[PDB]
């Protein structure tokens, strides 16, 4: 399943 | 003309970082001289998440003077950056190389804090 | 929960100009936690064209943290302002009244000169 | 439809 990142700017 | 064949939905538009927008147009059901925009966007922006995989895009395009506005939610099968970007701008077909000039906004969270970041992308037709 | 009532209905939102957005959400067939935005926008802003009639809107919404980006092309049966606006922002349900905070870009021509003008709209829910 | 130069100027 997709990886989750805090935001488009920050992992 | 160049504003035609944009409409073919066949081409790539590449920005200064190598991100790629692939637009598809369908006539608006109710708006004259307007198209619904679909397609995919492949991000390559330096330092950002969600790079290198297609994300669907949606929006609307005004063919009278070739103005467009489209958006991407950064959620797909590969990566979720819990964010969205909207681009708005215009196609300049006057030079020998066509350019889509846009301003964008990126909405995202940093911790529990929401924010909206601004930028500019120019896309050249490949 | 406020997030789910938004998904289940057609909700109306009034901005500081008195303009009104009505949003409908349809699940994306490919993007998890993502919704196709449809609905209409009525412009009531002073000094502007294309006022007082609904324009369709389109865009996308992320349910995980209630972020939205949507657009209007200013062409309908009533008036054509040869332009488009894109809004991007987020919903805040933390207060007694929900608010949608956005930044917008308006692309348009003045004579043969293109330009993109920036602004901010804060929409308060109609309940 | 009534045509305006743009959303700002009629």
């Amino acid at each position: 399943v997709a990886t989750v990142s805090e935001s488009f700017l920050t992992e | 003309s160049p504003d035609m064949k944009l409409l073919a939905g066949a081409s790539n538009w590449v920005n200064q970082s190598g991100s790629v927008a692939q637009f598809v147009f369908t006539p608006s059901p109710t708006q004259p001289q307007t198209y619904e925009v679909s397609g995919n966007y492949i991000n390559n922006a330096q330092g950002t998440g969600c790079k290198g995989t297609p994300y669907p895009l949606s929006g609307a395009y005004y063919s009278g003077n070739q103005i467009i506005s489209f958006s991407v939610v950064w959620s797909n099968a590969s990566a979720n950056c819990q964010s969205a970007t909207g681009w708005t701008g215009y196609f300049d077909f006057s030079g020998s190389q066509a350019v889509l000039k846009t301003d964008w906004n990126l909405a995202f969270y940093s911790g529990s804090t929401p924010a909206i970041q601004q930028g500019q992308d120019d896309f050249m037709q490949s």
